[PDB]
C-alpha cells in the first residue's frame, strides 16, 4: 500500500512503563476513608467480603480428578475455589486460557493441572512416561521464581519420573540442557533469546504448552517481551500446523478481555476472572503518601512513619517490611531498633522468660552474621541476595516458627521464599534505575508480590498490608490494588528491534508478513479497542478499521530504522526484506539495533584495547547513563590509574562507563550506590555485547582485534586481567599463594617442568608443593602437531593433530571444554581459517584429527601460525608455528590435450548396420569428444584414458570399446566398474536396451549375492558392477577362470579413487593389471574420468601410451557451462539458507525463465521448504504460476496417484520436488512431469545427485554442506558431488549452453573457482586402508613374504602418486632409499595388526602365511576387525541368544545412525522383542541394529527411516552369520554352529525357531496359523498333500493369493536324500572314515529363493553336518548347492572303540522347516 | 593569603599509549631517503610486511631496535634481502637502546647471514647518531661474525604523518673510535662524519619477512627495566611481536591498579 507515512516511535511510547495509569478516575470499594495528617495523607480500604460459594459451585475431591493426574495432587484432600472451578477447563480440555485472579489465590496449582493433562497424553501401557515425546515451558518473570518453581514443581512431579529444570547460562556447550528436561522454566528474556536462534534439531519442535506466569507484566517495560514470545509462537503454529496450547496467569486488572484475545482465548470457554475477594485471607489496606517535598525532613517523617506502625503491631503480630536494597535493609532495621531502644519498647516484642527468647539468644549465638547477630535476640531480622544459604534458612526456619517480630528484607524473598506475615509495610516506593540512570518508582509486580505477602495463610484471619509513598503516587497504587490500573502494551519502543528478529529467524520476509505478525501483538489489540490511547484518532480508525494502513505504516517506519542501521536491506517498492550477518548478531545476542550500527561504525581491525572498551562504552544500553557530581571525584581518583588509558574527559559518560568496566575487571569496591549499581548494570551487559564484538571480528578475519576481544570477554567473565597468574582460576586455591607466585615474576609455564619439590622451593612455601603441582596439571592444554599434505601449487591441506596434555577432572572442566582453531598468516594480521573445537570429557585422552585447506601462493611466505585458544579459561592457548622451508609442492600440472577440430564423426562411421542401429535415431553425429578418441577406442587395442567435464558423452566412448570386443570374439567378456550403484543401475537400463535387446548379446547387473554373481559372469557379455561386488568376485582370480577370460574392463567416474570410497576402486583396477600380466594374454582397459590435473598419472598407472590419454580440461565441454559462484557473508547456516531463499528465484528469472531448472538443496526437509518459498516469491511476484506449462487438467490423473498433499499442491503451480523418503513411484512421476516439459522447476536434494534420471538447463547449488547427525556437525560436500550436480546443467539435444549458479559460504567462494574452472587433482587412500586387501592377498597366495607385499604396492595408482608429490603421503623425498623404507614400514605396521588379530602368521619376520580367521574374512568379505571380535566372543555353549548379539558387534554396523529422535521408539521396542539384551545404553548402532534384527525377525514393520535403515543392516546379515557358521563349525561346537545355521533362515523368512513353518506362505496371517494348528495342518507339506476344496475351505483367501500360496509350495526344497557309509565293514580305530551322501530335488531349481521380506534375491544353500549331540561336536562339514542331483563326500578321523552313535544333519540357509536328521552307527576297530 | 587546589596526576606512558595507537596510519607512508650520490657496498632490500609490524610495535619517545638478518638473492652478491627481524629483551630512550650482549642464537637463523640492525627515532637527522655509531662499533669487537663491509644501521625516523628510513654503513675509521667512546653524551669528543656512510636501501613488496621474538617472555623491558641486564640470556622462537603497550609488558599498571 503505497501512499504510506513514517512515525515517530519514540513520540508514541508510554514513557512510564509499568507506571503509567490509563484509568483517568478511581473508585474505591466502600468503607474506605481518608485521614489528615501533618505533611501526609493515608488512606484506609477495609479487607473485602468473599461470596462464600457463589450460584451452585462445590469443592471438588481429588478423587473426583482422573487417575493419571491424581498422583500430582499427593497429600491433598480437596482442590480450593479456583482450581474447582478450573479442573475441567484446565484437565479436560485442550482449550486455551486465561486465569486473573488475586496474586497467591491458587493459580500455579492451575498450571500445574494443565502440566498434568499434556503429561497424561504420553503414558504408553507400561505406566511410565514417553518423556521424549513433549516440553512444557513454564515462563516466569523473576529469577528467584524460576528456581523455586523448578523446586516445587519438580517434587510435585518426582513420581511421573520427570525433570523440571532452569536454564542457566552458557547454551553453546550447554544444550543437552534441554534434551534432559520435560519442563523448561525460564524467564520471558531467556526464551526469546533461544528461540531467536533457531537451529534445525532444535528442541522447540517438542514444545507442546507454554505456560506465561504473571503476564500483567505486559504493562512493564519487559512485556514486549512476553508479545514477541505469543506472536512468534501463533506464527510457528501457523506454519508448521502444530498446535500448541496457551496459558495465561495475570492479576486482576482491566483490559483482561484483551489479553484473552491476545492468547486466543475464546471468552465463553477459557476467560476466568476472580476478583479480590477471592483472595486467599482478606486485606486491609494502609496507603501512606507523603506531602513534604524537601528531602531532609521527608526522610525523617518515612521513619517516623514506619515506628508508629510497627509499634502498632508490636507484641501481636510480625511485620515484614520491604525496603529498595541490600543495604537500607539492615540499615533500616537498626533505625526502628534504635528509635526503639530510645524509647524503651523491645520487651513488647519478645515477652519476658518466653521460650522465644532464650530460642533466639541460642541461635544467634551459634550462628552469626554481622547485623543478623547485632539484631537477632531483640525478635528483629534481615534478608537479601549476599547472604549465605543456611543465614536465610535460618531467618525463614525462624520466622516460620512465628519468633521473628520485625524483618527487613527485599523483593527477592517476595518472589522466591514461600514466606509470608501478618503485617507487611513497604517502606517507600522508589528504587534507582542504572537503565534509566535515575529514580524511578517499583514496578507493578513488585508491589502486587510484596502486598501479596501479607496475612499467613493459616494463622490470620486478616492480612494488613501498609504502602509507604508520596502523595502524587497514591492513586496509582490504590489502582493497581484494587482491580483498576489497565494493563497496557509497551511494545511501540521495541518494535524495530522485535521486528528484526523475526527478519532473521525468517519468520517476516517482507512488510506483508510483518503487518500478519504485528497482528499477534497485543498492540495491535489494544490498538483496536481503545485507538486514541495509542495514537489513532477515532475517525482514522472507521477509514481503517483493521488498522491495515497504521501496521504498514508502523512497519515501515521500523524496516527504515533497521535498514539505516545496515541490520536490514529493505526494499521499499516491493516491501521485501534481506537479512545480513549483522543483524542476525543484534538478534541472537539481544543488542538493540543502534549499538551494533555502533560497532559496525567503528570496529576497525588496527583497533586497540583503548579504543575497544571506548567502543564498548559507546553502546547504547548505556544511552541513560550520566556523570554525577558527587561522582566525579572517586572517578577522577580511578580516571588517573585506569590500565587502559581512557581519552575522553571525565565529563563524558561514556569515561564512566569505561573506568566502571576497568574497574569491575580489577574487583574494586567503590563508594556511592549509584556508582555500584551503575557497574553491576555496566558489566552484567558486557558480557554478551563482547561476545557480539567478538563474533563480529571472528567472522570478518582481523586476527588481532579477534584475539583482543576474546580476551576481553573472559577478562570479564573470570574477573582478572591475563598478567594475573591464570591459576587464579582455580577458585578453590588459596589467594596468598597465587599472590606470592605472580609477585615471584617468573613465566607460569616453567611451572610445568618442575615437580612438587622445586616448585615449592621456587615460592617460598613447599608446605603445599604437591598442590600447586595438582592445579599445574589440571590447567588446560594442549599440544598441536601437524602434517602438511600439498594439494596444488596454491591450496594447501593440513591435518592438525590435538594431543590434550593434562589431566581431566570433572569438578573443574565440567563435561566439555571448549576452544577455537584459528590459523593465521605470516603477520598474525588475517585469520585464513577458523574453527570451533569442544574437547568432550569421554574423549579427554584421545588425539583428535582435525583437517581442512588454507591457500598458499609463491614465492612461498615464511610460514603460518595455527593458534589453539581456550574459549573461556584466561591463558590457556597453544601457539604452532608451521614453517614452509621444508615443503615440497607437486609440479604445475601439465596443460590438457588440445581439441582438434575434427570433422564431426557420422554414426555411419560405425561401419555396422546393426551397430548403428543403437545411436542413428538419436542423432547424427558424435560429440567433438567422442570425434577425437573413435580411432583410438574403436580401431585399435591400446588401453586408452579419456578425462573430460561430466555431460561430454564418456559412456559413448566405452560403447565404442564394447563394439571392438564383440568384433573381436563373438564371445567376448566385458567387466564395468561404476563407483556408485545409482550409475550402475542407469547404465544396465541403457545397455541392457542397447546390447541385450538389440544387439542380442547378455548384459547382467551384478547384485552382490556370490554365487548369483558368478553365473552372470558366466553368462553375460556385459557384466555392471560397483567396486565391491569386482573386489570379492576378482579375489578369487586364479580359482576362478570366468575371472581372468574377461577381454574388457571399463572404469567409468575414476577420479573418486580420490575420494571416501577411492581404496577399493583402485585396489580392483590394481588387480585387473596385475592379472593381465600374469596370464600373458592381456585384457584391454578403458579409464574415463572427469577433467583431470594429474591425468598423465593415472593413465600411467592403468599403462595408457601418452598417444593414448585424452586429458581433456572443463573449457572443452560440448555444452558450454557457465559457471556463477555468488558468495555468502552468513556464518550460521538456517540464516545463510534464509539470504539465498529469494536469490534462488532472482538466479531462475536472469538464467532461465523459460527452461528446465534443478535446485540442489542439503536436505530432505528444505527441497519441501524451497518448492513452496519459490512458489510464493513468483506468486508475490507478477508471474504466478509461471512454472506450470500444461494444463491444471492434464496433471490431475498424475497427482491423484500421489499421496503427499504439499507435492500436489506444489506440482500444481509448476514446481517438484526430489528426496529419499518419497515413494520411488512419486519420484518417477515427479521426474516424467519434469523431463516431459510439464513442470518448470524441481528441487531435489543433495543425496540424490547421482541417481536422477533428469537434466536441466539451469542447475543451481544451494549452499555446500549438510547437518551429519553422528557427528553433530556440518560438513562439505565433497567436490565430487558438485561435479555431479554441475553436470546436470547440460542438455545436448535442446540447449545452446547450460548454466550453474553456486551459492556458498563466502568463505568456501575461492576454493570452488580452484576446482571447478580448473582440472581437478586426485590422490590415493589406500595407505589408510590397507589390511582388509593385504589379507586377502596374503589368502590367495599372491603375497607370501614381505617382499612380495612391497613389490604389490609397486602396481597402485598410490606408488605413483607417492613420487609426484611426496609430502602428501608424509615422506621427505622422492629417492628409491626413501619410497623403499616407506613401503617397508606401510608393509611391517599392516601385517603386525594382522599377525595380531590372528588372521595371518609370521615367522623368521619375513614369511606370511593366512590363518583360517582371515580365510574367513576373506571368502565373505568381511572386516578383519570384525572376524577379530567374533573369534573372541564365540564358544561352544552360544545360541540363537548370544548369535544375534555378538553379529550385530561389527564395524559393518556401526556406521548406523543414532538420530535422538528414535531413543523412546527403540525403547519401547527393545521391550517387546523376545531376548531380553543386556545392560542397555541407547546411543550405540550395534544394540541398535541388534534391536532392528529382533524387529525383523519378528516381522514388526516400523517407519520410512527404520525401514531404509534395516534394508541395509540385510545385505550384510547372511555373511556375518554365514562367518560365525565357519567359526563355530572349524573349532568343533555343534549346538551353537546348528543355531547359526537356523538363523540364516530365521533371518531370510523373518521369523523365529519357535514361529510355526506356515508364517513362511504369501498371504497368511496369526488366525490362518490358528485354524491350521487347531486341526490337520503343522507344516507345508501338509497344506500340498490338502485336497483343493478343502485348501479354499481352510485358508479363507483370494483366488490371486492361492496361486502366491501354490508358488512357494512349489519353490519349497523337497529333496530326496540318500547316505551310505563307504567300506562300513573295515573302519579302524585312527583311520580314515568317509561318509557318502547324494541329494536328488524332485522338480529341480526353477529359480530363486522365495523371501520377500528379504531386500536381495537369494539361492538355497545347504550344509550337510556329521556329528555328536552328546559330546557337542561336530566331526565333518560340507557347503553344497543343489541343482537337483549332487553328491557329497565327508571325511573324518575315527576315535579307539567304543560306543559312537552319530547323528547326520541337512540345513539349510534360506527355508525354515526342510532341515532333514539321519542318525547312523559304524563299527569301529 | 591564598586559596585551595588538589594535584590530579597526570602520568605520561597514557598520553603515549594513546599516541602508539595510532601508529598504523605511518605505514601507508613510508619513505626511503635515496639521496646517496653512489651506493657504497651492497644493496639492502627490505620487505614492507615486517617493517610495517616493526613500525606498529615502536614508541613515539623511546627507542626500539631489532637484528636484521638476510641472505644474497642467487645471482646476485650484491643485493642483501633482508629475511628476518629478531626482536630480543631491549629498553630504551629517545636517543639509544639498550640490548643484551649476546646477539640471536637460533637454528632457523643458521643458514642466513647477520645484516645489522634497524631501530626507531624520533626525529630525523643528516647525520648518523654517535651513539649509533658507538652501539655498532662495540657490536662489532665483540662479535666478528658482523663485518664492517656488510652490517648496516637502518634508522626509521619518524617524521610528520610518516617514516623515513635512511640505512647507514660504519668505515675502518668509524669503527675504530666508537669501541673506544664512552662518553655518551650528544658530542663525545673524537666524533666525525667521516665515520659513517650512507647504503643504498628499497622497500619491497615481492617477498616477506618474518620475525623471531623471545621464548620465555616479550621483548619490551621499558617497564621493567629493572629486570633487563647487559649480561641476559635468551632462546628465541618463531613468533610475531607483541606491540609497545601490550598488557603483558606492564603487567604492574595492571596488578597496582587492583591493589586499589
Ligand atoms: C516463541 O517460540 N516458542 C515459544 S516455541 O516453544 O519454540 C514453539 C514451538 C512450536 C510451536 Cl507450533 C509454537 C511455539
Amino acid at each position: 500500500l503505497a501512499p504510506r507515512q513514517v512515525l515517530d516511535l519514540e513520540d508514541l511510547v508510554f514513557t512510564q512503563g509499568s507506571h503509567f495509569m490509563a484509568n483517568k478516575r478511581c473508585q474505591l470499594p466502600d468503607g474506605s476513608f481518608r485521614r489528615q495528617r501533618k505533611g501526609y495523607e493515608e488512606v484506609h480500604v477495609p479487607a473485602l467480603k468473599p461470596k462464600p460459594f457463589g450460584s451452585e459451585e462445590q469443592l471438588l475431591p481429588v478423587e473426583k480428578l482422573p487417575k493419571y493426574a491424581q498422583a500430582g495432587f499427593e497429600g491433598f484432600k480437596t482442590l480450593n475455589r479456583i482450581q474447582s472451578k478450573l479442573y475441567r477447563a484446565a484437565l479436560e480440555t485442550d482449550e486455551n486460557l486465561l486465569l486473573c485472579a488475586p496474586t497467591g489465590a491458587g493459580k500455579t496449582n492451575v498450571a500445574l493441572m494443565c502440566m498434568l493433562r499434556e503429561i497424561g497424553k504420553h503414558i504408553n501401557m507400561d505406566g511410565t512416561i514417553n518423556v521424549d515425546d513433549f516440553k512444557i515451558i513454564y515462563i516466569a518473570p523473576m529469577r528467584s521464581l524460576v528456581q523455586e518453581m523448578v523446586g516445587s514443581f519438580g517434587k510435585r512431579l518426582a513420581t511421573y519420573g520427570i525433570t523440571v529444570a532452569e536454564l542457566t547460562g552458557d547454551h553453546q556447550l550447554c544444550k543437552e540442557e534441554i534434551s534432559a528436561t520435560q519442563i523448561i522454566v525460564c524467564t520471558p528474556e531467556k526464551w526469546d533469546i533461544i528461540t531467536r536462534k533457531g537451529g534445525e534439531r532444535t528442541y522447540t519442535q517438542l514444545v507442546r504448552l507454554i505456560i506465561l506466569d504473571e503476564i500483567h507484566l505486559l504493562h512493564d517495560d519487559r512485556g514486549p517481551v512476553l508479545e514477541a514470545l505469543v506472536a512468534r509462537a501463533i506464527r510457528n503454529i501457523e506454519m508448521t500446523q502444530e498446535d500448541v496450547r496457551l496459558i495465561g496467569l495475570s492479576a486482576t486488572l482491566p483490559n483482561y478481555e484483551d489479553v484473552a484475545t491476545f492468547l486466543r482465548v475464546d471468552p465463553a470457554k477459557g476467560l476466568f476472572y476472580f476478583d479480590n475477594s477471592f483472595r486467599p485471607v482478606p486485606l486491609e489496606q494502609t496507603y501512606v503518601g507523603i506531602t513534604e517535598k524537601k528531602a531532609i525532613k521527608r526522610f525523617q517523617i518515612m521513619n517516623e512513619i514506619v515506628y508508629e506502625k510497627i509499634m502498632e503491631h508490636a507484641g501481636k503480630n510480625q511485620v515484614l517490611v520491604f525496603v529498595h536494597s541490600r543495604k537500607e535493609t539492615g540499615k533500616t532495621a537498626r533505625a526502628i531498633r534504635d528509635m526503639c531502644l530510645e524509647k524503651d519498647t523491645l520487651g513488647l516484642f519478645l515477652r519476658e522468660g518466653s521460650a522465644s527468647t532464650e530460642v533466639l539468644r541460642t541461635e544467634a549465638e551459634q550462628c552469626k552474621n554481622l547485623e543478623l547477630k547485632d539484631l537477632l535476640p531483640y525478635g528483629f531480622a534481615i534478608h537479601h541476595a549476599g547472604m549465605t544459604r543456611v543465614d536465610r534458612t535460618l531467618v525463614e526456619d525462624l520466622f516460620a516458627d512465628k519468633h521473628i517480630q520485625v524483618l527487613v528484607s527485599t523483593a527477592t524473598l517476595a518472589w522466591g521464599v514461600n514466606l509470608p506475615a501478618h503485617t507487611v509495610i513497604i517502606k517507600g516506593t522508589q528504587v534507582y534505575s542504572p537503565e534509566k540512570g535515575r529514580w524511578t518508582e517499583l514496578g507493578a509486580l513488585d508491589i502486587l508480590q510484596m502486598l501479596g505477602r501479607a496475612g499467613r495463610p493459616q494463622y490470620d484471619t486478616k492480612g494488613e498490608g501498609i504502602l509507604i509513598t508520596s502523595h502524587g503516587e497514591l492513586q496509582y497504587y490504590l489502582s493497581l490494588l484494587n482491580q483498576q490500573l489497565p494493563i497496557e502494551s509497551q511494545m511501540v519502543s521495541k518494535l524495530p528491534d522485535m521486528l528484526n528478529a523475526e527478519i532473521v529467524l525468517g519468520n517476516v520476509q517482507n512488510a506483508k508478513d510483518a503487518v500478519n505478525w504485528l497482528g499477534y501483538a497485543y498492540l495491535y489489540i489494544r490498538m483496536l479497542r481503545s485507538p486514541t490511547l495509542y495514537g489513532i484518532s477515532h475517525d482514522d480508525l472507521k477509514g481503517d478499521p483493521l488498522l491495515d494502513q497504521r501496521r504498514l505504516d508502523l512497519v515501515h517506519t521500523a524496516a527504515l530504522m533497521l535498514d539505516k542501521n545496515n541490520l536490514v536491506k529493505y526494499d521499499k517498492k516491493t516491501g521485501n526484506f534481506q537479512v545480513t550477518e549483522l543483524g542476525r548478531i543484534a538478534s541472537h545476542y539481544y543488542i538493540t539495533n543502534d549499538t551494533v550500527q555502533t560497532y559496525n561504525q567503528l570496529l576497525k581491525p588496527t583497533l586497540s584495547e583503548i579504543e575497544l572498551f571506548r567502543v564498548f562504552s559507546l553502546s547504547s544500553e548505556f544511552k541513560n547513563i550520566t556523570v554525577r557530581e558527587e561522582e566525579k571525584l572517586e572517578l577522577q581518583k580511578l580516571l588517573e590509574r585506569v590500565p587502559i588509558p581512557v581519552k575522553e574527559s571525565i565529563e563524558e559518560p561514556s569515561a564512566k562507563i569505561n573506568v566502571l568496566l576497568q574497574a569491575f575487571i580489577s574487583q574494586l569496591k567503590l563508594e556511592g550506590f549509584a556508582l555500584m549499581a551503575d557497574m553491576v548494570y555496566v558489566t552484567q551487559s558486557a558480557g554478551r555485547l563482547m561476545r557480539a564484538i567478538f563474533e563480529i571480528v571472528l567472522n570478518r578475519g582481523w586476527a588481532q582485534l579477534t584475539d583482543k576481544t576474546l580476551n576481553l570477554c573472559k577478562m570479564i567473565d573470570k574477573r582478572m586481567w591475563q598478567s594475573m597468574c591464570p591459576l587464579r582460576q582455580f577458585r578453590k586455591l588459596p589467594e596468598e599463594v597465587v599472590k606470592k607466585i605472580e609477585k615471584k615474576n617468573f613465566p607460569f609455564e616453567r611451572l610445568y617442568d618442575l615437580n612438587h619439590n622445586e616448585i615449592g622451593e621456587l615460592i617460598r612455601m613447599p608446605k603445599m608443593g604437591k598442590t600447586i603441582h595438582k592445579y599445574v596439571h589440571l590447567f588446560p592444554k594442549l599440544e598441536l602437531s601437524v602434517h602438511l599434505q600439498p594439494i596444488t601449487r596454491s591450496t594447501l591441506k593440513v591435518e592438525l593433530t590435538i594431543t590434550p596434555d593434562f589431566q581431566w577432572d570433572e569438578k573443574v572442566h565440567g563435561s566439555s571444554e571448549a576452544f577455537w582453531i584459528l590459523v593465521e598468516d605470516v603477520d598474525s594480521e588475517v585469520i585464513l581459517h577458523h574453527e570451533y573445537f569442544l574437547l568432550k570429557a569421554k574423549y579427554a585422552q584421545d588425539e583428535h584429527l582435525i583437517t581442512f585447506f588454507v591457500p598458499v601462493f609463491e614465492p612461498l611466505p615464511p610460514q603460518y601460525f595455527i593458534r589453539v585458544v581456550s574459549d573461556r579459561w584466561l591463558s590457556c592457548e597453544t601457539q604452532l608455528p608451521v614453517s614452509f622451508r621444508h615443503l615440497i609442492l607437486p609440479e604445475k600440472y601439465p596443460p590438457p590435450t588440445e581439441l582438434l577440430d575434427l570433422q564431426p564423426l557420422p554414426v555411419s562411421a560405425l561401419r555396422n548396420s546393426a551397430f548403428e542401429s543403437l545411436y542413428q535415431d538419436k542423432f547424427p553425429f558424435f560429440n567433438p569428444i567422442q570425434t577425437q578418441v573413435f580411432n583410438t577406442v574403436y580401431n585399435s587395442d591400446d588401453n586408452v584414458f579419456v578425462g573430460a567435464p561430466t555431460g561430454s558423452g564418456k559412456t559413448i566412448c566405452a560403447e565404442f570399446a564394447i563394439l571392438r570386443m564383440l568384433l573381436q570374439s563373438s564371445e567376448g567378456r566385458c567387466v564395468y566398474i561404476t563407483p556408485m550403484e545409482a550409475l550402475a543401475e542407469q547404465v544396465y537400463m541403457d545397455w541392457y536396451e542397447k546390447f541385450q535387446d538389440r544387439l542380442n548379446k547378455k548384459v547382467v547387473l551384478l547384485t552382490g549375492e556370490t554365487s548369483t554373481d558368478l553365473k552372470l559372469l558366466g553368462k553375460g557379455n556385459i557384466i555392471i558392477s560397483t567396486p565391491e561386488k569386482w573386489d570379492i568376485l576378482s579375489r578369487r582370480w586364479k580359482q576362478r577362470k570366468n575371472v581372468q577370460n574377461i577381454n574388457l574392463f571399463v572404469v567409468d567416474e575414476v577420479h573418486l579413487i580420490g575420494g571416501e570410497n577411492g581404496p577399493v576402486l583402485e585396489v580392483i583396477c590394481s588387480r585387473m593389471r596385475y592379472i593381465s600380466s600374469q596370464i600373458e594374454r592381456p585384457i584391454r582397459i578403458v579409464a574415463l574420468s572427469s577433467s583431470l590435473s594429474n591425468a598423465k598419472d593415472v593413465a600411467h598407472w592403468l599403462g595408457c601410451s601418452a598417444t593414448s590419454t585424452f586429458n581433456f580440461h572443463p573449457n572443452v565441454r560440448p555444452v558450454p557451462l557457465e559457471l556463477h559462484i555468488q558468495g555468502f557473508n552468513i556464518s550460521h547456516t538456517q540464516t545463510r539458507l534464509l539470504s539465498m531463499a529469494k536469490p534462488v528465484y532472482h538466479a531462475i528469472t536472469k538464467h532461465s525463465p523459460k527452461k528446465p531448472v534443478i535446485v540442489f538443496v542439503p536436505s530432505r526437509k528444505q527441497t519441501r521448504l524451497t518448492a513452496i518459498d519459490i512458489l510464493t516469491t513468483c506468486a508475490a511476484d507478477i508471474q504466478r504460476q509461471r512454472f506450470l506449462h500444461c494444463t491444471e487438467k492434464d496433471l490431475i490423473p498424475y497427482l491423484e496417484k500421489l499421496s503427499d498433499s504439499t507435492l500436489k499442491e506444489t506440482l500444481l503451480n509448476g514446481v517438484g520436488y526430489l528426496h529419499e523418503g518419497l515413494s520411488p513411484m512419486e519420484r518417477r512421476l515427479v521426474e516424467q512431469l519434469f523431463s516431459s516439459g510439464a513442470i518448470q522447476v524441481v528441487v531435489a536434494s543433495r543425496s540424490l545427485c547421482w541417481g536422477m534420471n533428469v537434466a536441466a538447463h539451469l542447475v543451481i547449488i544451494m549452499d555446500t554442506q549438510y547437518y551429519n547427525g553422528k557427528i553433530h556437525a556440518y560438513v562439505d560436500y565433497p567436490i565430487y558431488d558438485v561435479l555431479q550436480m554441475v553436470g546436470h546443467a547440460n542438455r545436448p539435444l535442446q540447449d545452446d549452453e547450460g548454466r550453474c549458479v553456486i551459492m556458498c559460504q563466502g568463505s568456501k567462494k575461492d576454493f570452488f573457482k580452484k576446482f571447478l574452472y580448473e582440472p581437478l587433482p586426485v590422490e590415493s587412500h589406500l595407505d589408510h586402508c590397507m589390511h582388509d586387501h593385504f589379507n586377502a592377498e596374503i589368502v590367495t597366495k599372491t603375497i607370501e613374504n614381505k617382499q612380495d607385499a612391497v613389490d604389490y604396492l609397486t602396481w597402485t595408482f598410490l606408488y605413483r602418486r607417492m613420487t609426484q608429490n611426496p609430502n602428501y603421503y608424509n615422506l621427505q623425498g622422492i629417492s628409491h632409499r626413501h619410497l623403499s623404507d616407506h613401503l617397508s614400514e606401510l608393509v611391517e605396521q599392516t601385517l603386525s595388526d594382522l599377525e595380531q588379530s590372528k588372521c595371518i602368521s609370521i615367522e623368521d619376520e619375513m614369511d606370511v602365511a593366512p590363518l583360517n580367521l582371515g580365510m574367513i574374512a576373506a571368502y565373505y568379505y568381511i572386516n578383519y576387525t570384525t572376524i577379530e571380535l567374533f573369534s573372541m566372543s564365540l564358544n561352544a555353549k552360544t545360541k540363537v541368544r548370544g548369535l544375534i548379539e555378538i553379529i550385530s558387534n561389527a564395524a559393518e554396523y556401526e556406521n548406523i545412525p543414532i538420530r535422538h529422535h528414535e531413543d523412546n521408539l527403540l525403547r519401547q521396542l527393545a521391550q517387546k522383542v523376545p531376548h531380553k539384551l543386556n545392560n542397555p545404553k541407547f546411543n550405540d548402532p550395534h544394540v541398535k541394529t541388534n534391536l532392528l534384527l529382533q524387529a525383523h525377525l519378528s516381522r514388526m514393520q516400523l517407519s520410512a527411516e527404520l525401514q531404509s535403515d534395516t534394508e541395509e543392516i540385510l545385505s550384510k546379515a547372511i555373511r556375518l552369520i554365514q562367518a560365525c557358521v565357519d567359526v563355530l563349525s572349524s573349532n568343533g561346537w555343534l549346538s551353537p554352529a546348528l543355531a547359526a545355521m537356523e538363523l540364516a533362515q530365521m533371518v531370510t523368512q523373518a521369523m523365529w525357531s519357535k514361529d510355526s513353518y506356515l508364517k513362511q506362505l504369501p498371504h497368511f496371517t496369526s488366525e490362518h496359523i490358528k485354524r491350521c494348528t487347531d486341526k490337520g495342518v503343522e507344516s507345508v507339506f501338509d497344506i500340498m498333500e490338502m485336497e483343493d476344496e478343502e485348501r479354499n475351505a481352510l485358508l479363507q483367501l483370494t483366488d490371486s493369493q492361492i496361486a502366491d500360496v501354490a508358488r512357494f509350495c512349489n519353490r519349497y526344497p523337497n529333496i530326496e536324500l540318500s547316505y551310505e557309509v563307504v567300506d562300513k565293514d573295515s573302519i579302524r580305530s585312527g583311520g580314515p572314515v568317509v561318509v557318502l551322501v547324494q541329494l536328488e530335488r524332485e522338480e529341480e531349481v526353477t529359480g530363486p529363493v522365495i523371501a520377500p521380506l528379504f531386500p536381495q534375491k537369494r539361492e538355497e544353500g545347504w550344509w550337510v553336518v556329521i556329528g555328536d549331540a552328546k559330546s557337542n561336536s561336530l566331526i565333518s562339514i560340507k557347503r553344497l548347492t543343489l541343482q537337483q542331483k549332487a553328491k557329497v563326500k565327508l571325511d573324518f578321523v575315527a576315535p579307539a572303540t567304543g560306543a559312537h552313535n552319530y547323528t547326520l544333519y541337512f540345513m539349510s540357509d534360506a527355508y525354515m522347516g526342510c532341515d532333514q536328521e539321519y542318525k547312523f552307527s559304524v563299527d569301529v576297530k | 593569603g591564598s586559596m585551595t587546589q588538589t594535584f590530579s596526576s597526570k602520568t605520561e606512558w597514557r598520553v603515549r599509549a594513546i599516541s602508539a595507537a595510532n601508529l598504523h596510519l605511518r605505514t601507508n607512508h613510508i619513505y626511503v631517503s635515496s639521496d646517496d650520490i653512489k651506493e657504497t657496498g651492497y644493496t639492502y632490500i627490505l620487505p614492507k610486511n615486517v617493517l610495517k609490524k616493526f613500525i606498529c610495535i615502536s614508541d613515539l619517545r623511546a627507542q626500539i631496535a631489532g637484528y636484521l638478518y638476510g641472505v644474497s638473492p642467487p645471482d646476485n652478491p650484491q643485493v642483501k634481502e633482508i629475511r628476518c627481524i629478531v626482536m630480543v629483551p631491549q629498553w630504551g630512550t629517545h636517543q639509544t637502546v639498550h640490548l643484551p650482549g649476546q646477539l640471536p642464537q637460533h637454528e632457523y637463523l643458521k643458514e642466513m647471514e647477520p645484516l645489522g640492525w634497524i631501530h626507531t627515532q624520533p626525529n630525523e637527522s643528516p647525520q648518523l647518531s654517535p651513539q649509533d655509531v658507538t652501539t655498532h662499533a662495540k657490536i662489532m669487537a665483540d662479535n666478528p661474525s658482523w663485518d664492517g663491509e656488510k652490517t648496516i644501521i637502518i634508522t626509521c625516523s619518524f617524521t610528520p604523518g610518516s617514516c623515513t628510513l635512511t640505512a647507514y654503513k660504519l668505515t675502518p675509521s668509524g669503527y675504530e673510535w666508537g669501541r673506544q667512546n664512552t662518553d655518551k653524551g650528544n658530542n663525545p669528543k673524537g666524533y666525525l662524519p667521516s665515520h659513517y656512510e650512507r647504503v643504498q636501501m628499497l622497500l619491497s613488496d615481492r617477498f616477506l619477512g618474518f620475525f623471531m621474538v623471545p621464548a620465555q617472555s616479550s621483548w619490551n623491558y621499558n617497564f621493567m627495566g629493572v629486570r633487563h641486564d647487559p649480561n641476559m640470556k635468551y632462546e628465541l622462537q618463531l613468533a610475531n611481536p607483541k606491540e609497545f603497550y601490550h598488557e603483558v609488558h606492564r603487567p604492574s599498571h595492571f596488578l597496582n591498579f587492583a591493589l586499589l
